[PDB]
């Protein structure tokens, strides 16, 4: 190929020289196991290699080897219940092969290369076709998986095989210009797979979790990311929205992580089921998790992963979630990488090549319409470590700029632990305004009246607060104290779900549209008590108020059982007293 | 309504200039068989010439070839290779390929006083 | 009082910082003149 | 042409090919490459054996050999026509829209030329953007330019549209004809969004505002490096019907936070200090340049009306950016914090507030022969309120006199009022209207601004 | 029924606005249409000679 | 050059009533300003180049908004002399530069008018300089030597600093010429600091080289008040010379009644605090008393309008008048206060409006004005 | 660490509040934020001998966890090393157990190995030798501390001030591993004793070694003033 061999090291980089007509990166093995770099720099002759695996022990003059070809990651079946993970390898061999343990360089095909599977001609021959076409299915789990023409690929057909079973290293469907379509390929993992339209939110994805999701709904590109302190909720409400969704595709990427935050994880998606359906959530959940205990840089690598698989499955037409931990990983990649390569800095290790890739993962991701005519929308779901524990950092800001939402949360409340604790004093959403008709469709329209009329209260309870402290609860008078503790239970069971607690664990917009409703109710009783004269004291006695509190263990079904069920007791005593 | 009309109008517009395009460039391209052709080429070469201080390269089709046999024996001494409807060349060591095809003033001109020719028309 | 300690550390830490990579920036910048010493003077 | 030889640096979207010494300085070239794909560079800077190139592009795939080096320009230029009027653009100054290419009618250099600051006619022409807001506190001339200190959830482009809608001549305060005004509907881009697309789209689809217009045309996705490239374009396309076809453009540079961002990459890479916070300093010139295309023009109706458009981090104006933004631009708008929370439509603020033209070419005749000591007045009353606003907030529940009251009481009034404004009119004297009935409650004989006149007048 | 003459002076503010708009673009269009055909119709006439010149110009 | 070194003891002179009046200057020294954004900077100048005492108008502004001055040419020809109602054109040449000019050629715009203003001063013609920021000077500087990659100094800044400014401005004075005429140089130099940053490099080295430093906060003066400076961020060191020149000039007594007036203007402070610490809560008389007093005189009573005519010009002898009032108000309150008074009462003392008129009342009609307000002090202090 | 078995069985220490606070089994990281006047030393030697596993509680005999440690004392002081010597000879604890030392006085570089040594060991012998084994370093304050004194010497920009950020780079090595294992009976529990930059929870020095990990103890020398024992976090406190 493009050859030559080693000539320094500095560490994890490396150049080499007897380089010369070198395409800029590639695939670029390097010695004894293949080493997987990178084509930097050209300079001369002399590339920058930047290896994604451990390098050491070696010398000068070792193979460089330069494909003529960078990542461009094998697409086609296998797909859902599956491990390629960031070295772009599935582990189940593997974890066998290398003991137990991770192993450098351990090379194993990129998929199950002699799986059988289910080859349905939806085509005939002689036929003229364009990239993105369907050709076929192979219907695997539920889903009828669309087999691709993949972009750029155009033109006349030779044979169509018959139906049957083949493995994808057979190829089924030849073309007349002679191309022998086996079951994958390879896209360029940089590049952008490219789309049809892209398309405009109408309907706010869901994914459970109440609050979350009443007041701060989402577009189905989505995106907003997590600003959290270390310990925070952020790490496990992904993997409670690994069970709740409303998607298609379920796409988890664990970012370079570290084992034993990560063990029960790993296994524990495959303890979840499917509630599209009741098999395994791996039935449509892909772990394509890897590690801290590999370099940074292959977590880069990773990011990439993510979003190409996404983008696929999206092409065939897919409501994709994927939802990646931490872009303290990402900028921490490259926030070192520079400097091996020394390159001009900015201060906080950020290069200024930066919110470029950031953004471009939004670009990348949307709702749309695809090349295959297809629909999709790929959801997107940002987490963040903060690097004070706090922030300060445009790699939150102008990540601010280009994401759909933002969120915001708070300390305190994780004391007493509070699913979430979120701070919409901070947090908005946006997309409040794109999905309306679907709010009052779905719901109904006093959802979107309502809701706003909840935040009122405890928008007014800031500002109480302060008297609060600046004198007492006390200097108050009846009615302002009213509105103080109805926004106690307004929190209660809105940051207080809980992810093992099984009711608690679910939770919809019937699940909402109830709740929401009910307290109003005890407003106005009160406000009409209070001025005949009464008490909020006497109200206190309410056993309704824990009832209330049952919320999150009256389940869907019960949800009508319980909704009307306290309306009554409510009108009548305190209508009375 | 209106922007549908001038849409149209344009749509007419760039079919016509395309027209142009290519009747020029199959014209030009129907230059090589001519006599006028041979004399054509060393216009060029001479320019590349002009263009190259020392001067060591100089490519013609195999028809081509012959007409520089003048300007093989001048130049850069040298003919050798294949380029189409212009010439290549490189001189000032090999380093600086530095040429002038017929092609292209095309890449230049078509586009450039291109305004003129659609101001022709379209006025 | 302790709130607005902790700020002006918070401030003070980064101004500071800053010195540093001024530095870090100088450092290379060194290496350039002293490159160029290298190379000019020798070469 | 010109056909170049080797690689000498490649890494970064920076370029180095040799044998070149022999260039103009600041030079549009392309980079002819086997792979099928030619990729484009600007020379921006020369040297003696080889030259700086600026890539547009991805440097992948890129190698030694396939290595053919163009020149576009030794310059840089570029066409211009109004049949560009309705057009759509990228950023590469290429018309997308499936439309074929509109014709240069004229061609001249991106950067263009200085201007005589005698030959500028002064602004002074007030026009009415049904908005009190500007329309009182800061002052829309012609000319002006003024800016949006925006962020999170600050919600420009919405903001923008409402004046996309309610900009409206006043030729009647001046006792002109009426065909006299044309505006120019011209439009730049900058990173920008899908959840933004549509939603810009819409407004000219909404107020038929395609009428006359450029639109140039950038996301992100596209590579960085012609961010701050196509401003200049755009802007230059403006002199040309701003002069000659006498609009008083409607200029909307589209934020330019993203500007300075790229730009200082190519810095320092090769090197330039930043010698602020991370920044090159000469930003202010980077970006002086930029708004020194400025001015209503003597002998003709040119007036280049611009509306650049920011974020900027955080709340702080006192970032950078911001900063230098600050000292260059006359005007000067932010929206209130205070009022996202609470949902005003619109949330503005009334803090940097006074620009820098409103008496001066300006305030009577124009306006009407009372509103300057008014608006003076209120300046100055307003404070008063919020000032207090704290120190209630110990030290009373109230222990006030009460013509205290009246001021802290008259901010809340005159806001909770005044920042809403729904698809409205608004005109000088509906503004004013709301001013003395604010001003009321107010007694007379504390508004040592005014003359005891114009109030009890306007009572 | 107040509300009813409201509901009334609905049908026809939604009836003849689409059907009035629904006319506007087709006809517009056909007109556009016409004058297409009639341009390329002047073209051809100055296609010859654009095309001459042009080839004269590029060839030293 | 000159011949030699000569002392000024004439002082500068246009009227603001703090810049000048609270804080005297010499004429042949040489003050400043610096800036934040917008900060009304340039605003302050024009005034001052018209009311000015000056021999001749010196205009330049640095690298700056060509808009911003593009009005000024057109207005100065239009522009009205006291003396004589001239075109101010008359006395300056106008070499206003701006921002796609050469960086460089920034620097050389100071360079020259410096120079002009030194073959005038020779000519014992004395300087009314303008700079729109020396920062600007600063902006080329080091982008020169960025540009030419040369290590500047910390803060990203090479060291001519001092260098470059501390020797231009020793070219000024009072001073005696070799031709005997005695040219002053008079030069304000503003300053951009973006940052309010007294640690600019250029602010502070800066602080302390030329007389009397003053200030731009801005959110205060984005209410009415123009010009904002920190009253007690600011100096004056020119409070010997003149004060023979004053002494007669205006009166005697000038500084006597200035100084007194200044002193509360700062003692005041003492209760500000309180204030901030626990409100005017003790709304109490001494107190409050103060607080009012200050409070006006500052309040319209040195807050000049440049966009007015009357409230930006005006006199010594007006302010001087002016200051009298005030201070009046006061010697009456202490002892009204004392024969039980509340301040209350002296609270909605019409009279104090009419105390405030002042700033529409031209200075012939001042005179008058102030003869009768005299009066209804003693009137509406007296009876009760 | 798809190749383990995820932990469940307990430490059991002798201190309620630690089984109160905490859920404490054996598989993981619990970082203990200490401070000058902050009695650290005491507690982990305490609760060495303290500390069982009793399989009991949870169904098995106990003749199936075995008990030992390792803690190897680094960087540390004269005095404070000298203290527990006696400790161990006290309970018999040094029986099963290795340092390796430092104590504050040789080349920076070995303050930074004898760690993951130490860990290693263990990462044969537990489960290889089927032993339960606690671990529990010292210092680590010294760590990170030494560790960026080291890369002085290799200059690149400290990753944020005052602190590498390739530091996080070694943060994986320590800490991705622990705890029971597919077919074998080890396991590792690994467990921080550094201080907080005094009090400060703010500073990367604590705060990276917190967001990665697991668990989080601290002590409050607010609890030393009435002299608790135990003192601890009170509602910061999580594992
Ligand atoms: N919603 C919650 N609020 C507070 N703490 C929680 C919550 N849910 C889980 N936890 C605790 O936080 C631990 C860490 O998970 P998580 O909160 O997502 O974040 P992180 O990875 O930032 O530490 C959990 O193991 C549990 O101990
Ligand atoms: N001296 C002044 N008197 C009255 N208004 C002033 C004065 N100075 C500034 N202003 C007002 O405050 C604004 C802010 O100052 P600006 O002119 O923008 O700044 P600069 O002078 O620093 O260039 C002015 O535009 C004007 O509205």
């Amino acid at each position: 190929m493009i050859q030559g061999v080693i000539q320094k090291i500095a560490g994890p980089a490396v150049i080499a020289k007897g380089m010369l007509g070198a395409r800029m990166y590639d695939i670029c093995k390097v010695g004894e196991e293949g080493l997987v770099g990178e084509i930097i720099r050209l300079d001369g002759d002399t590339a920058f290699v930047q290896v994604y695996e451990d390098t050491s022990g070696l010398k000068v003059g070792e193979p460089v080897v330069s494909t003529g070809l960078p990542l461009a990651v094998e697409l086609g079946p296998g797909m859902l219940n599956g491990i390629y993970d960031g070295i772009q390898r599935p582990l189940e061999r593997i974890r066998e092969k290398t003991g137990i343990y991770i192993t450098r360089g351990v090379v194993v095909h990129a998929l199950d290369r002699e799986k059988k599977w289910a080859w349905t001609p939806m085509v005939k021959p002689g036929d003229e076709v364009r990239g993105g076409m369907v050709l076929g299915t192979v219907p695997e789990f539920g889903f009828t998986h669309k087999i691709l023409v993949p972009p750029d690929v155009r033109g006349r057909v030779k044979e169509v095989k018959p139906a049957g079973e083949y493995t994808v290293e057979e190829p089924v469907v030849v073309l007349e210009d002679g191309t022998e379509l086996k079951m994958y390929h390879t896209w360029p993992v940089r590049r952008a797979r490219p789309v049809q339209r892209k398309l405009d939110p109408n309907t706010p994805f869901l994914t459970g979790m109440r609050i979350l999701d009443v007041l701060f709904p989402v577009a189905m590109g989505g995106t907003a990311a997590i600003p959290g302190p270390f310990g925070s909720g952020k790490t496990v409400t992904q993997q409670s929205l690994a069970k709740w969704s409303n998607a298609d595709v379920v796409v988890y990427v664990g970012c370079g992580e570290r084992g034993n935050e990560m063990t029960d994880v790993l296994v524990e998606f495959p303890e979840l089921t499917d509630p599209k359906t009741g098999g395994p959530l791996m039935h449509r959940t892909v772990l394509i998790a890897n590690t801290s205990n590999m370099p940074v840089a292959a977590r880069e690598a990773s990011i990439y992963v993510g979003v190409t698989i996404a983008e696929y499955f999206r092409d065939q037409g897919f409501s994709v979630a994927l939802m990646a931990d931490s872009t303290s990983r990402w900028a921490e990649a490259l926030r070192e990488i520079s400097s091996r390569l020394e390159e001009m800095p900015a201060e906080e290790g950020y290069p200024p090549y930066l919110a470029a890739r950031l953004a471009a993962f939004y670009e990348r991701a949307g709702k749309v319409i695809t090349l295959g005519g297809e629909e999709g929308a790929v959801t997107i779901v940002g987490a963040v470590s903060p690097p004070g524990g706090d922030m300060s950092e445009p790699v939150t800001q102008s990540t601010l700029r280009i994401v759909g939402a933002f969120w915001r949360l708070d300390a305190s409340l994780a004391f007493r632990r509070h699913f979430p604790a979120i701070n919409w004093n901070g947090s908005y959403s946006l997309f409040t305004s794109a999905l309306d008709p679907w709010y009052r469709e779905n719901v109904a329209e006093d959802y979107p009246e309502l809701r706003d009329a909840i935040s009122e209260l405890l928008q007014r309870e800031a500002g109480l607060q302060e008297i609060v402290q600046l004198v007492g609860p006390d200097a108050l008078q009846d009615a302002e104290r009213l509105v103080i503790e109805v926004g106690r239970i307004i929190r209660e069971d809105f940051l207080q779900q809980n992810a093992y607690h099984e009711v608690d664990a679910y939770c919809s917009m019937k699940k909402a549209y109830g709740i929401m409703k009910m307290i109003l109710a005890f407003y106005k009783e009160a406000e009409a008590a209070i001025k005949r004269g009464v008490s909020i004291d006497e109200i206190l006695q309410l056993p309704v108020l824990e009832r209330i509190g049952r919320a999150r263990y009256v389940s869907e079904e019960e949800f009508p059982a319980y909704f009307e069920e306290a309306m009554k007791e409510i009108q009548g005593a305190f209508k009375a007293l | 309504g209106e922007l549908l009309v001038a849409t149209a109008r344009t749509q007419a517009r760039g079919e016509v200039l395309e027209e142009v395009r290519r009747r020029v460039r199959e014209a030009l391209e129907a230059l090589p068989q001519k006599p006028e052709w041979p004399e054509v080429v060393r216009k060029l070469a001479l320019e590349a010439l002009e263009a190259l201080p020392g001067a060591k390269a100089l490519v013609a089709n195999p028809e081509d070839l012959p007409h520089l046999e003048a300007m093989a024996r001048e130049r850069g001494v040298e003919l050798q290779a294949e380029p189409r409807l212009g010439v290549r060349a490189v001189g000032a060591e090999g380093k600086t390929q530095v040429e002038n095809s017929l092609l292209a003033r095309m890449d230049r001109a078509w586009d450039a006083m291109s305004s003129k020719v659609a101001q022709a028309l379209w006025g | 009082i302790p709130g607005i300690r902790a700020q002006i550390r918070f401030i003070q830490q980064v101004l500071e910082q800053r010195e540093r990579e001024d530095t870090f920036r100088l450092k290379r910048i060194k290496g350039k003149i002293e490159a160029r010493e290298a190379e000019e003077e020798g070469g | 042409k010109k056909e170049y030889t080797g690689i000498t640096y490649i890494s970064g979207p920076l370029l180095f090919v040799e044998n070149a010494k022999d260039l103009a300085y600041g030079a549009i070239v392309d980079i002819k490459d086997g792979t099928g794909r030619v990729r484009g560079g600007q020379v921006i800077e020369v040297s003696e054996e080889y030259a700086v190139i600026q890539v547009f592009e991805e440097t992948t795939g890129l190698d030694l050999a396939t290595t053919s080096v163009s020149l576009v320009e030794d310059v840089a230029r570029l066409g211009v026509s109004k049949e560009m009027l309705g057009r759509r653009f990228n950023g590469i100054g290429k018309p997308i829209d499936g439309l074929p290419p509109i014709t240069p009618e004229k061609r001249l250099p991106i950067t263009g030329l200085p201007l005589n600051p005698v030959a500028r006619r002064k602004p002074e022409q007030f026009i009415q953007t049904g908005i009190s807001t500007i329309d009182v506190m800061n002052t829309l001339v012609r000319g002006q330019k003024l800016p949006i200190f925006s962020g999170s959830g600050l919600p420009a482009n919405e903001i923008a549209a409402q004046i996309a809608r309610q900009a409206t001549v006043r030729p009647d305060l001046s006792g002109e004809g009426e065909k006299e005004e044309p505006f120019a509907v011209v439009f730049a881009a900058m990173g920008i969004t899908q959840r933004e697309l549509s939603y810009f789209i819409q407004e000219f689809e909404r107020t038929g505002a395609l009428s006359r217009s450029v639109l140039f045309l950038n996301k992100a996705d596209d590579p960085t490096i012609e961010r701050i490239l196509t401003p200049r374009m755009a802007l230059t396309v403006a002199e040309y019907l701003a002069f000659e076809h006498d609009y008083h453009v409607l200029v909307i540079l589209t934020d330019m936070t993203n500007y300075c961002e790229a730009l200082r990459e190519i810095g320092a890479a090769r090197e330039e200090i930043p010698g602020r916070r991370g920044y090159p300093g000469y930003m202010y010139t980077d970006l002086a340049t930029i708004y020194e295309r400025a001015g209503v023009v003597e002998g003709k109706k040119g007036s280049v009306t611009q509306i650049p458009i920011l974020s900027m981090p955080d709340d702080d104006r006192t970032h950078p950016i911001p900063d230098l933004t600050g000292y260059i631009t006359e005007g000067q708008i932010q929206l209130s914090r205070e009022l996202h929370r609470k949902g005003i439509y619109p949330p503005i603020d009334p803090l940097p507030s006074l620009s820098r033209l409103m008496n001066n070419g300006v305030g009577k005749g124009k306006t009407r022969e009372d509103h300057k000591q008014v608006s003076d007045q209120l300046y100055s009353a307003y404070a008063n309120g919020v000032d207090i606003r704290k120190l209630v907030a110990i030290i009373g529940e109230d222990a006030l006199t009460e013509n205290d009251r009246r001021y802290l009481q008259f901010a809340d009034a005159f806001e909770r009022f005044f920042i809403n404004q729904g698809q409205q009119n608004r005109s000088i004297e509906e503004s004013l209207q709301i001013a003395w009935a604010l001003l009321s409650m107010l007694p007379q004989g504390e508004l040592k601004r005014i003359s005891k006149d114009h109030i009890g007048k306007y009572y | 029924e107040a509300e009813a003459k409201a509901k009334a002076l609905e049908a026809q503010y939604r009836e003849r606005e689409r059907a009035e708009t629904e006319a506007l673009l087709a006809r517009y269009r056909e007109r556009a249409e016409a004058e297409a055909k009639a341009v390329r119709e002047k073209a051809m006439a100055r296609l010859d000679e654009a095309v001459a010149l042009v080839l004269k110009e590029v060839l030293p």
